[PDB]
RNA sequence: UUACGGCGGU
RNA sequence: UGCCCGGUAGCCCCGAAGGUAGAGCAGGGGAUUCCGAAUCCCCGUGUCCUUGGUUCGAUUCCGAGUCCGGGCACCA
RNA sequence: GCCCGGAUAGCUCAGUCGGUAGAGCAGGGGAUUCCGUAUCCCCGUGUCCUUGGUUCGAUUCCGAGUCCGGGCACCA
RNA sequence: UUGACUGGGGCGGUACACCUGUCAAACGGUAACGCAGGUGUCCUAAGGCGAGCUCAGGGAGGACAGAAACCUCCCGUGGAGCAGAAGGGCAAAAGCUCGCUUGAUCUUGAUUUUCAGUACGAAUACAGACCGUGAAAGCGGGGCCUCACGAUCCUUCUGACCUUUUGGGUUUUAAGCAGGAGGUGUCAGAAAAGUUACCACAGGGAUAACUGGCUUGUGGCGGCCAAGCGUUCAUAGCGACGUCGCUUUUUGAUCCUUCGAUGUCGGCUCUUCCUAUCAUUGUGAAGCAGAAUUCGCCAAGCGUUGGAUUGUUCACCCACU
RNA sequence: GGCCCGCGGCGGGUGUUGACGCGAUGUGAUUUCUGCCCAGUGCUCUGAAUGUCAAAGUGAAGAAAUUCAAUGAAGCGCGGGUAAACGGCGGGAGUAACUAUGACUCUCUUAAGGUAGCCAAAUGCCUCGUCAUCUAAUUAGUGACGCGCAUGAAUGGAUG
RNA sequence: GACCUGGGUAUAGGGGCGAAAGACUAAUCGAACCAUCUAGUAGCUGGUUCCCUCCGAAGUUUCCCUCAGGAUAGCUGGCGCUCUCGCCCACGCAGUUUUAUCCGGUAAAGCGAAUGAUUAGAGGUCUUGGGGCCGAAACGAUCUCAACCUAUUCUCAAACUUUAAAUGGGUAAGAAGCCCGGCUCGCUGGCGUGGAGCCGGGGUGGAAUGCGAGUGCCUAGUGGGCCACUUUUGGUAAGCAGAACUGGCGCUGCGGGAUGAACCGAACGCCGGGUUAAGGCGCCCGAUGCCGACGCUCAUCAGACCCCAGAAAAGGUGUU
RNA sequence: GUCUACGGCCAUACCACCCUGAACGCGCCCGAUCUCGUCUGAUCUCGGAAGCUAAGCAGGGUCGGGCCUGGUUAGUACUUGGAUGGGAGACCGCCUGGGAAUACCGGGUGCUGUAGGCU
């Protein structure tokens, strides 16, 4: 999967089609203090040992990779999120394919 | 086990009849349905865009809705026990007229014309039909000839 | 090889040699007419049929011993290339083998039970011929005899049948020679070719 | 520092 | 799950950081010896796992995007 | 008494790139030397298991039969 | 704590979620550890539109050039291609080449498919924006269609000049609201290694290890046909290639009875029965001179042993008969 | 101090003890031998050689909660040792003047490739192995043989 | 003698003690005994107490660490309620037919029609593959197998098909229908266009047969099924495994099949008379104790009545 | 009696070969300066009007091939329902109602809509 650096999408903030920056989603850092962290936190406290589920029986090899559209024309600045079916080798700006090639392997 | 797909146990009756295929007729788009028209579902093969189902071709609905390229047609679906007024999105590729209705509507036409010709010449036409009575006690005649015997043949291989 | 009590009765729809059984051995039958084969039309007029009385399947193999059965004994008194023997039903339903065991219970028990081919044998019809001799009309009663050992070799009931047509052909022997010798037919080899009075023409000058 | 062999009969 | 290393001639391995691709092995030849054996020498053998980047050209020099092999963390 | 790869010169064996049947032991003939040993070279010897199919092409691919060895092995 | 399905369980396998052809008995629906296969992808083009073109193949020609290069003409209803498994579809095309593009965007409902007529997923017809393409009609909100995927709780990011942060203000922070993702392949979604011959409990003939019953592949025993064997000569004795049965002394297939129990190998001991006859009685036939043998018939009256090895049934050997 | 008890105490046991002792294992008299492997699993040992690595403390940014950086105990990783520690002791190619085999040579896997002995053994599936002996007759017994399914050295080997 | 024993003493339950057998620890030990928590839990067994009347099942759908169980739909009962017929036309409905009109790819048939298999000869010739000769040599000249093509011919197909049934499936067979007049629209747009909607007016007898319907709530049991026609899958077959349609058994007695779950008749309040069905009528055993009809058959193993309980190929100058 | 433009139904309209074609039309044709497009004015696009029905096109023909339609095949093959029918079975016959397919034989071969012109 290809798909390229920059893309002509509606945006929401001022309701036109106009171009955007698209790059690949990463997760972010798993902050402390939110309220299933602080609940996490006090019950796996003190004696009992593991509380919650940790799930470990994993099946999938992918993920549906996300991309997140920023918009280019200034005082906007406006993002989103935009997802495609999944796949396993992601590249961005990588030299679009001609079909004329001699291809020699 | 049987695999519950949508378009399944179409190997024939979502294909072109024979020597039928290529392009469509133009006059399957130059029909006009009005709501409440009977039309009747035959789904093709070559647009792949509104087909129904397997489970309405060969049956008979009624149509409710008009938009640009389909019409919504109410039908019923036999489900276990119960029959179902199920309505449907086809589009217009996959239907035609029902004739069905259209011997119903010569005899309403022709039959109140032919009440009120009662009134101005004063009889009792009864103009309901009825079902094919047993014969009339006619004649048959030999007359020159007479009978044909015929007779078994017998067997040889 | 089991018995043919096993492989009889016409059970199973009809499975052939296709991309989709690609395991099946090969008949022993593999040559079918075995008489003179090179004989014009008027060589041979009488003709005479074994046919079945039921509805079963004969085995490739009984096929082979029968008209091994039936070209052996008309070399003996109708003589070598005096006779054209063809077989006429060709075996093309593929019977299944469930080998177990392959003494004990330990392979299986019916578990997987959709069987490994093993055979094909010929699903026969009641009426249908099963073998099909041509000769001279002074053998007719060679015909009967060659038919009469080759039956022995088949499951069921065969009757013997002397035709009413001009040899392999499908025309009837009383009017042959009479339809043969204006236009209507042409011989071509062991068998005839109706000419109608439809076609172009120019065949027709190309006729007389 | 390392230097091992040399067919048989004449 | 992010941190920390390593990737080559036909196989092991030299370095190497801004200036060339090298010990051994195997192959092919010579030389040495009266002759083999050992021995010496020479050839041929290289997008360094692959995409870029300043300086001054660039496998390196640089940390990045990649794949093979190994790290200690663990909430759907 | 079910399965996996093999059927090839006198033997034995690899490869039978979908395009020749070629190492090697045994015999033959030379050459070699004073004469022999060993040697070295040349000549012989292939239904390439049987039949059918797949391209100016099949022993070679595909799968049918026959054969030869080599093997899946529960609690009761 | 140690998944389930399962012609007992185990081992194996996935019939555990999904797709195509068949089964399937011409609407739909329809099973088995039934048949033949496929799926956990891939694609910024293989998506969108518009234009131009025609495919596999074959023939006849053309320097090398030959079965296979390229060029040209002719014929060519799809015999090719359309990412892939199949089926359906497709010719100024849905294929092939080229030119612009991002509609593979934003948002509300309705409907179909599975169905309880719930959900996800997939799909259809719209409607409202904003766009692309084309001269335009139009077409397009992913792949020509049928498959290609995933709840709550939690995490994370994004969105509005938003709500709540508890006596009132300001600011961080925290909680909300809306929708993308991080998974549950046992795929409507628990967080999981054995062993027990020291075992235990509640059960189960819904369920194996005996007998019995059905079946008779396999074993055993026969019949028919007769190319050959037998110096000659099919049939004295045999008998290939077939093909038709019987028997339940073998082995299996089955799972009907029995799990609040039918004492489970072999030997010993003893009785009776069957004939598919080894011997003995009476016979018939021989490739029956005698003798010795063989093949049949009425025939179960009467006999059918002694030991070495082995738990053996079976096997094998010695000796008598 | 070692090995242990113990809810608790610097409480108890060995201990009224001290290496000819106490504690923990293995093998099993005598005689005779105890081969080769430190890769794996343990055990152990070492140098601010060094990767990873928690609190507390240090520094920075901030209104503060907090955030971030630095620094780095044991442990693991790395390196050495150890098999009378648990264990392991297979293949493949060439090679002798008949064939056969391989004293010799070279490799892989993974460290090393079963030495001395012993055997159809209470350990050998095939198997009632083969040969000799014992019996008239032996799936028995004994003695030999030995690419031994799957023998073997303190899992002790062989004796007596 | 690492000897045997008395009494005293010490060790106490996840502990003791063991020359080791998981031995012993008060007839109890692979974790004692006693009391309690405690009437511990059980998707698994066994039991579950009066009568009569009326109605009457299900073993299937989907989901579940689901498969001995539940939730869900279906089948059931009870409670009603809304109404319709009471006295030239039924509101309505139907496991039915008719009248039309659609739909379909199975049986069959077909392959001298496509795809895929497949046998045989004939005719023709570009040829190469290989032979036969005129011959130094010459696609100068003359034949054969093959291959290729053409016209035929034998045999087939669950996953092939032009054609294509029978049974089947849908719809329609009027008043909610038909016709006319006008007016709203922000939809559509050459147009008093098109289409929807609203109002008003006019004419009801519109296939056969049968029948009272409509509607809501509450709801138990069930969630192992089994058999037979016919249709079919795996299997050599099975009183075998698994489907389709209908009827049965289960839940059901009775008459016949000697006997019996399911076969054939027929379904059941308590009796009297009459008649029958299936089946029978020598004697058990009611009924041929008819002056029944016509033939076939002799067995030293006769034969004798759906399911159903015994036989094949082959053979007989045995009789017809 | 035909044609052109646009169509409908999509072979009774196709395919192969062969004859005829008045008049208008449709075409072949003749040329690249602009519009445009190519390796190539062949195609496509553009300017023409000296020729020609040679081709396409239109009519007709062929014991034509296909296609369409009807006979035979055939009340056949199958099939609804039924029987204490036959047969060891495999299968068969009857009752009750429906009811095909090829070989073979024959007959056909475009029909029309709106707008416009020739005759
Ligand atoms: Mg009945
Ligand atoms: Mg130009
Ligand atoms: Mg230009
Ligand atoms: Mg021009
Ligand atoms: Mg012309
Ligand atoms: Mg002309
Ligand atoms: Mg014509
Ligand atoms: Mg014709
Ligand atoms: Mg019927
Ligand atoms: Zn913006």
């Amino acid at each position: 999967v290809n798909v390229p650096k920059t893309r002509r999408t509606f945006c929401k903030k001022c309701g036109k089609h106009q171009p955007h920056k698209v790059t690949q989603y990463k997760k972010g850092k798993d902050s402390l203090y939110a309220q299933g962290k602080r609940r996490y936190d006090r019950k796996q406290s003190g004696y009992g040992g593991q509380t919650k589920p940790i799930f470990r029986k994993k099946a999938k090899t992918t993920k549906k990779i996300v991309l997140r559209l920023e918009c280019v024309e200034p005082n906007c600045r406006s993002k989103r999120m935009l997802a495609i079916k999944r796949c396993k080798h992601f590249e961005l700006g990588g030299d679009k394919k001609r079909k004329g090639q001699v291809i020699q392997f | 086990t049987n695999t519950k797909g949508k378009r399944r146990g179409t190997r024939y009756m979502f294909s072109r009849p024979f020597r039928k295929h290529g392009v469509v007729p133009l006059a399957t788009y130059m029909r006009i349905y009005k709501k409440g028209d009977i039309v009747d579902i035959k789904g093709m093969g070559t647009v792949q865009k509104g087909m129904p189902h397997k489970c309405y071709h060969g049956k008979t609905g009624r149509v409710y809705n008009v938009t640009q390229h389909a019409v919504g047609i109410v039908v019923n679906k036999q489900v276990k026990g119960k029959i179902l007024a199920k309505r449907i999105n086809v589009r217009i590729e996959h239907i035609k007229h029902s004739k069905s209705r259209d011997s119903f509507l010569k005899r309403v036409k022709e039959n109140d014309q032919k009440k009120k010709e009662a009134k101005e010449k004063g009889t009792w036409v009864q103009l309901k039909r009825q079902p094919a009575p047993p014969r009339e006690a006619h004649f048959v005649r030999t007359n020159g000839k007479e009978p044909e015997l015929l007779e078994p043949i017998p067997y040889e291989f | 090889r089991r018995p043919a009590r096993c492989y009889r009765y016409c059970k199973n729809k009809p499975y052939p040699k296709s991309r989709f059984c690609r395991g099946v051995p090969d008949a022993k039958i593999r040559i079918f007419d075995l008489g003179r084969k090179k004989a014009k039309v008027d060589e041979f007029p009488l003709c005479g049929h074994m046919v079945s009385d039921e509805y079963e399947q004969l085995s490739s193999e009984a096929l082979e011993a029968a008209r091994i059965c039936a070209n052996k004994y008309m070399v003996k008194s109708c003589g070598k290339d005096g006779f054209h023997i063809r077989v006429r039903l060709h075996p093309f339903h593929v019977i299944r083998i469930n080998k177990m065991l392959s003494a004990d219970r330990l392979q299986t028990g019916m578990r997987g039970a959709f069987g490994k081919p093993q055979g094909t044998v010929a699903r026969v019809h009641i009426g249908q011929v099963i073998m099909s001799i041509r000769t001279k009309l002074q053998n007719k009663e060679h015909v009967i005899e060659a038919l009469r050992r080759a039956k022995f070799k088949f499951p069921g009931r065969q009757k013997i049948h002397i035709s009413k047509k001009w040899g392999f052909t499908k025309f009837n022997a009383d009017e042959f020679e009479d339809m043969v010798a204006e236009k209507r037919l042409i011989p071509d080899g062991c068998g005839v070719k109706y000419i109608p009075n439809r076609g172009p023409l120019d065949k027709w000058r190309a006729l007389h």
